[PDB]
């Protein structure tokens, strides 16, 4: 109790410790909790992370005293924090559950360890040119907001590579392939150098059932109507049926997918691939309605029964190597 | 005049009392009883993989330095003292978004002891994250819990106990999900230990189990009616080339369509579910229907007899497995 | 307005079930409680039970051996008394209780009450 | 310069007042009188069984601490004073998201009066959980109810009471429900005891009967036209396979897309509601009408007339079943 | 080094100035001049009847107590000093959510005078509750109000008034609504009397007209379309059985289906708007017109002819009294 | 030990310093200097008819009671001494909803000159309205405004010039608009007089060019696909009514779902825009289709040679004149 | 803009059934509220009744033996008053109120009001 | 970038018609005003309208004899001056105003601006 009255007494808040000389070093630890939402519509993902900001203010030093003083989050007010920020976060706020979770642990020599628990949304570019087929990577950028790097200067701590628990991370759409903690000091801004610490990890969408329910129906509306084939050329009736519901089945599933996806204007690989097959389909009535204007045969039927298949194989072939 | 009596013992308790400093400062751990009173539970998302709680989180431990003597009575002060005492730093682990009540006032009660003892209660509604199995849905079992642990505190300073042994949490009937039940709930004390030290964890689970009644009505009953309305194409005859073809297209139509429907209300998981099963053997059965009548064209120009046996009788048995295999 | 009506006691030396049958506005009052008194002792919480979901608590004495279940087609919450040992000497009565209407430990709680079976071993 | 003389006697009951103290602490409870002015019923949502009210909550109390004399009026104090004063700790048991309005200030008033009454009033705008029983939907009737009490103070320190009787709550002609008609509201006040104490309940309750009105033309209509469509096909010839199946299909087809559509702006509840019996009866009548044509197809590769009085007659008889059993 | 002068000014001002007592506290009411630029009404929401309003509201009083001498200047202070000083409580009685925009600072003016008159202007943004007739939709006319009144303060204490008589309200050229067109505004002044008091009231209303343009190509020409797409089937030969029942039966369904789409972007209104008579009428003729062709095939196994006079005359008579009925 | 040196520096900097009052005030107006680094435009909504911006907002201005000698460096404080300053009251006026950033602290920075000039930066996130001229749409062109402004003081007050000249606002290469490209940014600074006076006014256009291909693949090309779909029927033989019967229906129908759905993501403007005017020339194209057949249908009971021509030619004929007149 | 016209009065000694016919903009006036007034004493509030959904509100001394009710489709509200007493000798008047012009009880928050009419027992 | 030409003046001892056509960026500008400027005295705002929605203001002493309204076929803006008098001896200019430029009465907040139709009553 004396250390902490003489301590914030003769404390300056407003000031950096050794204002006017060497940067404050400050070591900087991540502690990912969990990614709750990855959306491509909204470009951006949700993290909820444990930051840990460590520096020495010899302001704070006490004597006498050998042990780390815990404090709890009223005591954060009192004292310099850096300004520290995420530069491409949309938003982002604290959980103050039961109280605010911040924490503040002051040794004798001066270290000062500020951990918070931070929920963020994060803005990710993300490229959807081999969508869903698709590896995306997202950054968190780490930045101070007012001091340069001639007062505050940030590095990953050591203990960065084992507390940041990404590979304990599980995602319901996505997998953690790689991480990466990249150190930027050459972000030179308008009013100086910022030094910006930035966490790489590449997320690849799982392929399961979700690529078979886009794909499925497309193939199996082809398969419909290729059927049309081995119906005989005297059912008029039957077979434009046939060629007309696939066709307007295949249209709505490409208005309806695109419009559940976001208005970006880029060629998904989902896109080309019912643009493939709504080829087939329309091909399939146009060769009905050629086969009767000539009866106005058989044969030709035939021919186009065993074409179908084959060049719906073959640029099936060619679709899946292209974007695997 | 005992309000003045009280005030100077009040007065007296906060005069020099420091809030940055835990009881028993560098000492033993302090130990905290925790009772949760559930008021309900508002929602249960799978797509967002999380449930709404709604609940009175009370704490209870004893600071000497609030030990006040002449007064036999419990002092229930207002919500606003405890901005002025101690309060331990408990968060949930796992909640994804929670907030304190405060209407009319802050939802918060104080409550001192004779002896020191301090009860601190809260109505808190929480957003906790669940992750779901869903490979079993609709016919799934779910396991979420509730992580209660001290943020800054360690092992050394702080302890959590449940007060009251398996009692401490009640309201637990009071709980109506209209798609789960509540089968068991359990307490669980443990020490979880990070690289700052080791925290004390209090753990809360329940164990829901889905409501088949919606899915039967909803879902599986629609996908059979559609599955026994391609069959009545076998007796239709094979000259009725118009009738038939419309018949096999409208189902295979339809069943993509409910197919669709179903998923959209799921969170977009790789691996197939048992709805999914489901979905795709009935597509199977109407496929092959159209597929049928398009072998019984091509050889006219018996088979639906043999056709009018099989299909039910293979829907029949693939219904059975089915559905012993998921119950 | 709920109306209870309980049956199902009698005078034994073994296992015996109690019933309850309730009838009227059951939503309001998704939660039925059992409760004893012994002559002279306030009257004790025995267990509760949910219309929905068959949630059900016990008190310690009764833990393990008496078991509650219920059957939403008649209506009826029956008591299954096990292992009746001479501490099971009491009135025992059926209550209903409200939605928001607190612990159900407490009889002050439950609005509606049932007349009352004797139950003597 | 009777504002000076006011401002003195102001300021001589603020000094010494401690907000942690109720009135009367370690005495007799303090009563509370408790008024509502209902302003509107903005929204009863079905999917989260709840309901958002807005009204004047105001509370009736003494604090001889606050009395003054040479004053011969109501002293209507600014809205920022009530952080000097002590109020209720006066919570909403069955709320779940509830704020106060502040613009352009918090819309809060403060009225003293010489003998001690403190008035205290607040515009709160309230989501408050109503379950709903769907049995009868949607003819059902519900009964929500708004559970005020107080939080940290037991029956021993306050008491709850409607201040006027029955007239206590006001503005109930005002509700404008477009689905609901309030039928009748009632005031109930209990004591309800949890494991810390037993606290005062003040309990209001609206009965709400749902409109039929635009379920009719929404739902019923629809389908008793789909119903009606199907009939046609028995006029028709038998030799017309194409016409007749098509008429069968897509009234089968049209029939599942109304019953999804309805299915999903309710909640997934597991029993089956009112409007899903008549769903599942007209998707009989029109799958058992393709039925037929397929029994007159295989026979005759009569029973049309004997159609034509059964379905209409059944449907009909179906109709009067299901009026009377919901009426 | 005027500015020190104004800084003991300021001080002198606010020494001894009590926030909590109004101007001429215990004698005449206070008058309040009130006005209103308009910035624009963003959203007209029929379904939850309300608009969003931003608008920067302005209120002018005299306080006495803020009169200064020797500085012939308006003191434009900054926003925070609005803390240290008396305002009304003005609050919006029909209000929903409303807030005052802090970026970069709180949009909040202090202008005081000489004389002690003193300016205080707010940037609001509020959704205002409007009560909606929708008997004439989408021909209907609605009269949207903004209710401005005191909460605390009653008229023995402060009087609101229109600054500047009809000209209070300006910027209602800037509103550009794109589905309503702004046919008139009232200013309405009036005295409105509660249980606790008489209270000042300030109303503001709008009557806006909806724009039929919009729903002309959305609704009703899609509607007329598939009726006289219906007709199509009495110049088809009678013997296409197939193709005349499948032109009726997808007019039916396509009807349906624009039926639902519009239903669902209104309230669940129980009476029959002017859009539904429409759909209904125009679901009649094409119901009658499948209708027409069962009799002609039930009479087969002319009339043709007389239909394809009947229908178009009718349907042009129906479309006549509709429209002027609604206009 | 400069440390407290600075400190006695800043004590004094503060030391009977007056928020309240402007620099220089009651003397010349203080000049403002605004650059703006734009982060980014996250949304760009065109039935809300606005667009999300965020940026780094700095302001540039000379306090000379802020100014310090002695010590040669640029005094970055924390950005909490704000509160202790004196700022401009900047709003945006076509803002809609805007808030600063806050984590881990509020996104604010103050920098102090020998001089006494003050730096103030904030990053902000605003909505800020853009009306939108859709006559044209989806080939339009919008211009999008932020207007800066000050609430409280007037041009005599204070004065807003745009730092740098034409450099003052960069980042603009950073937007990655999806649907828009930026085209072209302009500065414009100018005095707007209201009642009250003459402010100072900032502001920052872009004027965004819609890209056409997401719009190509999404909504032309199926209704082109529609209308030559229709053609289809002209090859079948005219005895095959069913068949070219239902190809006429099937395709205005799926022209209606194409034209509801495109107008669904779009506000509800009366006037008509350039895609709904393709779309009204399609569903012509497939009616005319369809009723080319009945008049076959009607004679017979050549002329598909004539249309097999004549349809391909007009829609051939309609296609360029539509892209000419919107290009 | 709404008229009121009240008619069913006359002298009795018994039941009587007054009535009040409303037209224009009834809309924006959805609350209706009966009114006597005494020679010589104030306006007294009788009781109010809405337009939609038909609740209705009266006072404690014609509680109870005063009942409103209202047909929307020929716009009128009509006030059945029986077991008449010596009490009940005032002019009976017709009003509207605004949807937030206040309290009920309070006539002079009623902007439409009718003639009035006679009842003398 | 909009251009302003007004016609229709001319000298008459009556009712005259002026008259305002525009071409460019309309939608920039939403909202059209009419001034008039006295020889020496500053220049007067007469009226103001807006393209969409044909919302209109006035000043005083033109109130209730000047109308104004505007077809968007032709992009013209058009003054119909009734019940001329004496006062009314001054340039009337057509101007333009931006979205958010302001009060309608000053002005100095309108960008562009006509060339000036001479009326002499
Ligand atoms: C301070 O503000 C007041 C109120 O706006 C000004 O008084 C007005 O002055 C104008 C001329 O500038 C007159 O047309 C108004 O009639 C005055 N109103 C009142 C109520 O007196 C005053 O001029 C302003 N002071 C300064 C120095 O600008
Ligand atoms: N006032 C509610 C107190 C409570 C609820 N649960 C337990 N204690
Ligand atoms: N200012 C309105 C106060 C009120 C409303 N209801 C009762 N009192
Ligand atoms: N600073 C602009 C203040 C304002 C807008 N409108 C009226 N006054």
């Amino acid at each position: 109790l004396p250390n902490l009255d003489g301590l914030i007494a003769g404390y300056a808040r407003n000031f950096r410790p050794g204002i006017g000389g060497p940067p404050v070093n400050v070591a900087l630890a991540l502690e990912v909790a969990s990614i709750d939402h990855i959306s491509e519509a909204n470009m951006e993902y949700t993290m909820t992370v444990f930051l840990h900001q460590s520096w020495r203010d010899s302001r704070l030093s006490y004597n006498h005293t050998n042990e780390t003083l815990g404090l709890d989050s009223r005591f954060v007010d009192k004292l310099w924090l850096p300004d520290t920020f995420i530069v491409n976060a949309k938003s982002a706020w604290f959980h103050d559950v039961t109280v605010e979770n911040k924490l503040i642990r002051l040794q004798p020599d001066g270290v000062i360890l500020y951990s918070i628990r931070i929920t963020s949304t994060v803005a990710c570019d993300m490229d959807l040119a081999k969508y869903p087929m698709d590896e995306q990577e997202c950054m968190l950028d780490l930045e101070s907001y007012g001091y340069s790097s001639e007062d505050i200067v940030y590095y990953w701590s050591e203990s960065q590579e084992h507390i940041h628990g990404l590979d304990k991370l599980q995602l319901a759409q996505f997998t953690i392939t790689s991480y990466r903690f990249t150190t930027e000091l050459m972000n030179f801004k308008s009013a100086g150098q910022f030094p910006r610490l930035s966490l790489h990890f590449h997320l690849r969408r799982n392929r399961g059932v979700y690529i078979i329910q886009s794909y499925m129906p497309s193939v199996l509306l082809v398969a419909m109507s290729w059927v049309s084939f081995w119906i005989s050329q005297a059912a008029v009736p039957a077979r434009v049926s046939l060629g007309i519901t696939t066709v307007l089945t295949m249209t709505t599933l490409m208005v309806s997918a695109r419009s559940s996806l976001p208005r970006a204007s880029a060629i998904k690989a989902l896109d080309v691939y019912f643009w493939i097959c709504y080829v087939f389909v329309f091909a399939a009535l146009v060769e009905y309605a050629f086969a009767h204007f000539n009866a106005d045969a058989d044969t030709i039927d035939i021919y186009a029964r065993a074409v179908f298949p084959a060049a719906f194989a073959a640029v099936n072939v060619i679709y899946w190597a292209a974007y695997a | 005049g005992n309000m003045s009596f009280v005030k100077e013992t009040v007065d007296k308790l906060l005069k020099g009392y420091d809030i940055r400093l835990r009881p028993d400062f560098g000492g033993p751990p302090v130990c905290v009883g925790m009772n949760i009173d559930i008021a309900s539970i508002d929602m249960v998302s799978e797509v967002n993989m999380d449930y709404t709680l709604t609940m009175y989180f009370q704490q209870y431990w004893r600071d000497k330095r609030l030990a006040y003597s002449g007064i036999p009575l419990n002092l229930t002060l207002d919500n606003r003292v405890a901005d002025q005492l101690w309060v331990p730093d408990t968060y949930f682990l796992n909640d994804k978004k929670s907030f304190v009540h405060g209407v009319t006032v802050k939802n918060r009660m104080i409550r001192l002891h004779p002896d020191g003892t301090v009860l601190y209660g809260l109505r808190i509604t929480t957003t906790a994250a669940c992750m779901m199995d869903l490979r079993r849905y609709p016919l799934d079992e779910q396991n979420c819990t509730l992580e209660i642990e001290s943020y800054g505190y360690t092992t050394d300073d702080i302890e959590f106990y449940w007060r009251g042994g398996d009692k401490a949490v009640t309201g637990v009937e009071r709980i109506e999900l209209p798609q789960f039940s509540i089968v068991e709930h359990r307490l669980v004390s443990r020490n979880v230990v990070f690289a700052t030290g080791a925290y004390p964890r209090l753990s809360l689970s329940f164990r829901l189990k889905r409501n088949i009644g919606y899915f039967i009505l909803q879902t599986y009953m629609p996908s059979i009616l559609i599955t026994i309305l391609s069959w009545v194409s076998f007796w239709i005859n094979y000259d009725a080339s118009a009738a038939r073809v419309a018949l096999g297209i409208t189902t295979v139509l339809t069943m993509t369509t409910i197919n669709t429907h179903l998923r959209e209300t799921l969170p977009k998981i790789p691996y197939v579910k048992a709805i999914d099963m489901y979905l795709m053997g009935c597509f199977v059965f109407v496929f092959l229907a159209l597929l049928e009548y398009a072998f019984v064209n091509y050889i006219f120009f018996a088979i639906d007899r043999w056709s009018r046996i099989v299909f039910p009788f293979t829907f029949s048995l693939f219904n059975l497995v089915y559905w012993l295999y998921y119950v | 307005q709920v109306q209870l009506v309980e049956s199902g006691g009698g005078l034994v030396q073994g296992s015996l079930r109690l019933s309850c049958a309730a009838s009227g506005h059951t939503f309001n009052y998704p939660i039925m409680g059992w409760f004893r008194q012994a002559p002279g002792k306030e009257r004790e919480f025995v267990g509760a039970i949910s219309w929905s979901g068959g949630s059900t608590s016990y008190a310690d004495s009764v833990k393990d051996r008496f078991t509650i279940s219920r059957d939403n087609a008649k209506n009826t919450v029956y008591l299954e008394m096990n292992n009746l040992k001479p501490e099971d000497t009491a009135v025992y009565y059926c209550a209903a209780k409200g939605r928001y209407s607190g612990g159900l430990y407490y009889p002050t709680n439950y609005d509606y009450w049932g007349q009352g079976t004797q139950v003597t071993v």
